[PDB]
């Protein structure tokens, strides 16, 4: 009741979940149930909204195949689905970033990131353009300058 | 969440690890068999190497085209892959290299020929518009050599006649029941060195030793494709031991997770229902 | 079921506090105090008996609900009924695994607990071994007869509404199916092939019928072997 | 006696001792007995017949070779089958789907070789059938 | 407690489930589930109690068989059970129809099938007499004539 | 919170099994099942401990390899599997002991047998000194002399 009632009071809501937490991904922020009332083409524009709802219909699907990639892995998922997987995963992995107040226990410096980046990331991400880069390259970093850079010494 | 939904889950991936343990044991008794079967093709192909090379230890000037390699104006690939899924990454690692190979050996498509041998790999290359010439499906899990015979002897036909001069063929080649490793093997032109190094003996031949040699290099060609799909179906049900046990052990990590998730459910339940009921009769008396 | 809802209906209206689905705190001695008083007596109060059959109506197969739990412990035994089994065709739909009987060898006669030794290790390989059943033919043959085997007792252990057999014709059939007399015969003729064979063993056989009935003990086993094998070349298949 | 295995790739059809092997040969009848001279030839699709005393066995063989020796005798083939272990129906239906095609295919063309032994194949088995 | 106690005070149960429903199989009656008192040789006949069960054993089958299907895929099946799974599908639409007061629901006439013809529909169904037509033939007719004409305009 | 609470207070466990008894060991106790918390170096001698382990580590191993052993065969196992599988069921019939209660169901007379007995008799089935002697003199025995003493008589 705490929480459920508080939902009416909020323009917009950051819904952390400890399966990410203990997934290493930070900030533990859920993609789907986390919302926004100016998340519309009005406000932030035409591009970023496309490519918002891009991420959030690519994570809805690998969502969807927890059940059976749980049991089976990726093995018996058609090549629709490989690819959906594959880019989910990167997504995953570059929605999380380095806290500046985490450098205590981390020990990588914090990074900001402006939104032209973080909407030209993901695009990217989308389009193909990152399927020769592997996971742990998108995974802790700001730019995805600095994910192509990490690339490489790896 | 809601008990109903729970329990309903807990039904399916029980019966569902029910035949992932199962499908672990009718894959590994088929490994053994597979096995056996090489055990009996290993020494009738010895037995026709041996009368091979004791035919050509005892003729002057000795040749023949399936020996004899030529430029390569064309190139047959078989490929061997299983019919049915669920084994791991086992066609997903064969077609990799078969895709590898290809791309940086040959400029066009004109350059080779493909043989599928197995339901998997004739999607996989017709859905991306590779040249298969020949295929063959259905082939039974201890397989004879009679049920690849028709597309060995036309992949053979055509390196006589000169439609393709070389063959190779592409399958999984077995280590273990964890480990099988993709390779590529020569099938024709016929390597001098391995091939005439059989013991020599001392026969008679009725009509004569042409007449016996031309029947036996052909022969000699179908047993090692032959061998190849008896190593490939090892490799294959090896590979279904081990998927099907990592999907068993995982079926019961999960319906451990649907039993928590079941008894915090069932008595949250039993803790409202009775909360309810004692709150209702306070508010009377 | 619904006499313990009765009770909770006056406890509740008589203001005495509710539990566990507002029960009060005496319903299980309710049960105990009214099965209790089914029992056997001793031959010094004069060796007479009362027999029990409580029923509880379980809701989507809740067996841990609380008014069963309480019936559960208080029993010698249960005989859990599934609708799984009842749609399938097996009639009646007892589940042979989780039935108890805490009094067991010694509520039968000699006959009957020397054949169902068998019965009831052949049944409980069948169900454990069933992922299996779909797989034909690719099994060793060691799986192989148990499967056959198998699903023949299950015809067996099938039987009609309001048709109860004597227990001297219950052990012979399961004296025949257990040692491989129906083997030979088809799955779908078993029933067929159990109703001829005691119609055939009441009419000419009694003998061997008889001494099960004085006795309470199987008759000479090479000589009842001779009489089904009799009756199997006079049975046509289908 | 001589020892006399019939075999395929898969499996070891026929193994013991025999007084005589009867095989035909692509050339003639061969009669194999102990003490034959080392001879190798190839075998039409047809009965080998083995004599042990009183006891005859028929194996249906097609697609195979003969190798003699004075103490062993070999036969390798594509098929091997005794009388019990013949798929008798399949065999029927494999005469009559290859005997109806080679009616209408001269001998000058790609398949007919192939339709033709296969036509032999499914004959002997019968052949070998009947004998039970 | 309502449902539960109503149940002893009735000869015959029309069970509606919301999974049938929500396929679009109307009337969304469980063919399990629903029972009747004289549901048996001696009223209906030998025949209609025969087809009866025969329906509900090849259901009770495609029951057990949705939650294997399900991970492990069709293919892994017999072509027994491949053939039950078929049959049971056809079996589950051909027991849909079309009502006369739910003409503004269906957007089609209502049907009434006599009992006899009923009989005789699921019977050549489980004999195996219309394995060719598709699924949708059977959905939202009344008779079995009516599936062989309208399999026509599919 | 019934089992829970009770759970609190438990020092061990005694765990009887089904098919033990099926198979005629009795006392039907589960060797790997059965667990007590004062199974240490601290409360047991170092020996003790080393050698109740060594019995479970092998006896997990036989378990582990009934499904492999079932199907494939014992040619399938490892030279090293063949001894421990060999050892662990000499070592099933060694906990096996007839009981002075038990007298009418057994036939023999009871045994006690002290933990200083036990522990040398386990220990000597597991260093090999009892391999050559047939399983059948391990079963229903008090202390490792009287099988040794049972093996002349088979």
């Amino acid at each position: 009741p705490a929480p459920a009632t508080t939902f009416a009071h909020l323009d917009a809501t950051t819904n952390l979940e400890r399966k990410l937490a203990e997934m290493g991904i930070y900030p533990a922020v859920d993609p789907l149930a986390s919302t926004s009332r100016i998340l519309s083409p009005a406000v932030v524009g035409e591009e970023h909204y496309r490519v918002a709802r891009g991420v959030q219909q690519v994570l809805q699907r690998y969502n969807d195949l927890q059940d059976i990639i749980a049991i089976l892995g990726m093995d018996e998922l058609s090549d629709e689905d490989k690819l959906i997987v594959a880019r989910a995963r990167k997504i995953q992995r570059f929605l999380s970033q380095p806290f500046h107040v985490a450098e205590q226990f981390t020990g990588m410096p914090g990074k900001y990131v402006p939104v032209k980046e973080t909407v030209r990331g993901f695009k990217e991400i989308l389009e193909g353009k990152h399927d020769n880069l592997p996971e742990e390259a998108f995974y802790m970093v700001g730019t995805i300058d600095e994910a192509v850079e990490k690339a490489k010494k790896l | 969440q809601g008990m109903r939904e729970i329990k309903r889950r807990i039904r399916s991936v029980k019966n569902t690890r029910q035949i992932t343990k199962a499908m672990k044991m009718v894959a590994a008794a088929k490994l053994r068999r597979a096995q056996e079967t090489a055990e009996n093709a290993r020494p009738y192909a010895d037995k026709i190497k041996e009368v091979i090379s004791s035919i050509a230890a005892g003729t002057k000037d000795f040749s023949h085209p399936m020996l004899e390699a030529r430029p390569v104006k064309k190139t047959g690939y078989m490929v061997i892959t299983s019919d049915r899924g669920l084994a791991g990454p086992y066609n997903a690692n064969i077609l990799r290299l078969v895709s590898k190979t290809i791309e940086e050996r040959h400029q066009s498509k004109d350059e080779y020929v493909i043989f599928a041998v197995g339901r998997k790999g004739r999607d996989f290359f017709k859905k991306r518009g590779y040249p298969v010439v020949e295929e063959v499906t259905g082939i039974s899990d201890t397989p004879s050599l009679t049920e690849i015979q028709d597309i060995a002897q036309s992949a053979i036909g055509m390196f006589a006649d000169e439609t393709f001069d070389k063959l190779t063929i592409f399958y999984n080649e077995f280590v273990s029941p964890i480990v099988q490793r993709p390779v590529e093997k020569q099938l024709l032109p016929l390597t001098s060195e391995e091939v005439l190094d059989g013991p020599v003996s001392a026969y008679e031949y009725e009509p004569d030793s042409e007449s016996v040699l031309e029947v036996l290099l052909p022969k000699y060609a179908e047993t090692l494709i032959y061998s190849a799909l008896l190593d490939a179906k090892a490799s294959e049900f090896g590979a279904r031991m081990t998927a099907m046990g990592n999907a068993t052990d995982n079926a019961t990590e999960m319906l451990e997770t649907l039993t928590l998730q079941f008894n915090r459910a069932r008595q949250a339940a039993i803790t409202q229902e009775i909360a309810e009921i004692v709150a209702g009769a306070n508010a009377l008396r | 079921s619904k006499q313990a809802a009765a009770y909770r209906e006056l406890s509740l209206l008589l203001r005495r506090p509710p539990g566990r689905e507002a029960y009060p705190g005496d319903v299980f001695y309710l049960h105990s105090r009214l099965l209790e008083r089914a029992a056997k007596l001793s031959d010094e109060k004069g060796g007479g008996s009362l027999t029990a059959l409580p029923f509880i109506e379980t809701q989507a197969g809740d067996v841990s609900a609380y008014i069963p739990t309480n019936v559960i412990s208080i029993t010698d035994g249960q005989i859990f009924l599934e609708s799984d089994l009842f749609y399938s065709g097996v009639r009646p739909a007892v589940n042979v695994g989780i039935s108890v009987s805490r009094v067991g060898g010694a509520a039968q006669i000699k006959a009957m607990k020397k054949v169902a030794g068998t019965l009831r290790l052949d049944l409980a390989q069948y169900r454990e071994l069933q992922a299996f059943a779909q797989f034909g033919s690719d099994l060793d043959k060691a799986t192989q007869a148990k499967l056959n085997r198998g699903e023949r007792t299950v015809e067996i252990l099938k039987q009609d509404e309001h048709k109860p057999m004597p227990v001297e014709e219950q052990v012979i059939s399961i004296y025949a199916v257990t040692n491989g007399f129906m083997d030979d015969i088809p799955v779908e003729d078993v029933r067929r092939f159990e109703e001829e064979l005691l119609s055939f063993m009441r009419a000419n056989k009694d003998s061997l019928l008889d001494h099960i009935r004085q006795t309470g003990e199987l008759p000479d086993t090479k000589e009842l072997d001779a009489a089904i094998e009799e009756f199997k070349k006079g049975f046509t298949p289908s | 006696t001589v020892q006399v295995d019939i075999v395929t790739p898969e499996r070891k059809v026929f193994q013991g001792e025999a007084d005589i092997v009867i095989a035909r040969g692509v050339e003639g009848e061969l009669g194999v007995m102990a003490g034959h001279i080392p001879l190798v030839t190839p075998l039409k699709t047809a009965p080998v017949r083995i004599k042990q005393g009183d006891k005859e066995t028929l194996i249906a063989v097609s697609g195979g070779f003969l190798e003699v020796r004075p103490d062993k005798v070999n036969i390798l083939a594509d098929t091997a089958e005794l009388p019990e272990e013949i798929a008798v129906e399949a065999a029927k239906k494999a005469k009559a789907r290859h005997e109806t095609i080679l009616k209408r295919l001269d001998k000058t063309d790609k398949d007919y070789l192939r339709h033709k032994r296969a036509l032999e194949r499914a004959e002997v088995r019968l052949q070998v059938a009947n004998s039970k």
